[PDB]
DNA sequence: ACTTGTCGGTGGTCTGCTCTAACGTCACGGCCAACCGATCGGA
């Protein structure tokens, strides 16, 4: 599904914008999708969705003063999505654990990350 | 008589409120009170009821209740 | 309008509701569902949208309106929606740097990218 | 390729209609209780 990926991307992009104070345009255009051209087209579509009634004060808001994209109204969308059962989380955990490289982040990074991810899931 | 509390009497009043179950939802006793100021909720404890010993005037909130409203234009 | 707009509006509406919203109210209230020709096209489209949302991972629960109401509606548990807290930052940098290096299977790379994006949306 | 509307189906709950073959057969639970004047229908 090529729509589901976009939907998940937006559902994570809104919390990302609300959690990084005044993120510049380049950081968003390089992190969430390399194509910065479609970033504006995705922001335009995000500007149209909001709470039922779809009046000002219900749709999500923003400030394009310059490069910084800040969100003033989120319409309840503040937290990211939960890592789906197995799937993404399973693959990430498997890759993190089955690494065939001699330990370099083993002391307090790899094991800590594994334990924290397992507890979070 | 006023100074020495000769003809002075104590009168006790009882106010009771119940949170029932309605068809549109359930009624919750809490200190949320959608549209009020912040100093009105100063004598209410964590569970939304006044504190013992707190002086109450006319119109002061004793128990904070709220009911489902439904969809209204 | 657009399918993505319908999905986003439905997600937001089901997130912000307090009681189980029935499908009849979903048709009139949520934008994009009011352009259907008849009640069967809307029903099938809403069923497909529910299937997609449930398969994605978003918790979409179906239950009664209330005790004294026989209508059946839908909600989204905001508490089960995700887990806010995150751990340290140094380990996450190593995890991201090793997230994907040579894997070619589309499912694996898409899953890793989704996990990385969710981690970025939950801090770095 | 993805979406979408028409087609068809399984299963479940709320609501309404019909039927049941020994013989059976003419209601109660209860005062009213003043006390005046006016008036129509009986005797």
């Amino acid at each position: 599904s090529q729509v589901s990926t976009r939907l998940v991307r937006l559902l994570n992009m809104v919390p990302y914008f609300q959690a990084n104070p005044k993120v510049t345009r380049a950081e968003a255009a390089a992190a969430l999708g390399v194509t910065g051209k479609q970033l504006d087209a995705d922001l335009d579509q995000l500007w149209m969705c909001g709470l039922p009634g779809y009046s000002p004060g219900d749709l999500i808001d923003f400030d394009f003063v310059g490069d910084t994209i800040e969100v003033t109204f989120s319409a309840g969308v503040d937290h990211p999505l939960r890592l789906t059962s197995t799937e993404a989380t399973g693959i990430l955990v498997a890759l993190r654990a089955l690494v065939d490289v001699p330990g370099m982040v083993d002391p307090e990074a790899a094991r800590s990350a594994i334990a924290k991810i397992e507890s979070a899931v | 008589l006023v100074e020495e509390d000769v003809l002075t009497s104590i009168h006790i009043e009882e106010h009771e409120i119940d949170a029932r179950d309605t068809k549109l939802g359930a009624e919750e006793i809490t200190r949320d009170i959608p549209n009020v100021s912040d100093e009105v909720l100063a004598d209410l404890d964590e569970r939304g009821i006044v504190r013992i010993g707190a002086e109450v005037r006319d119109g002061d909130i004793l128990v904070g209740k709220v009911t489902p409203k439904g969809e209204t234009e | 309008v657009s399918k993505v707009e319908r999905l986003m509006n439905l997600v937001i509406a089901l997130l912000s509701t307090r009681t189980y919203l029935p499908a009849e109210k979903i048709r009139t209230t949520v934008a994009g569902y009011a352009d259907s020709p008849s009640d069967e096209a809307f029903s099938r489209m809403f069923e497909r949208d529910k299937n997609e949302l449930r398969d994605l991972g978003i918790p979409l629960e179906t239950g009664r309106v209330s005790k004294w109401d026989s209508t059946e509606g839908y909600r989204i548990n905001r508490d089960s929606y995700a887990l806010p807290p995150i751990g340290l930052t140094a380990d996450e940098a190593a995890a991201v740097a090793v997230a994907t290096q040579l894997w070619q299977s589309p499912e694996l790379v898409t899953a890793t990218q989704n996990a990385v994006l969710k981690l970025r949306a939950a801090g770095v």
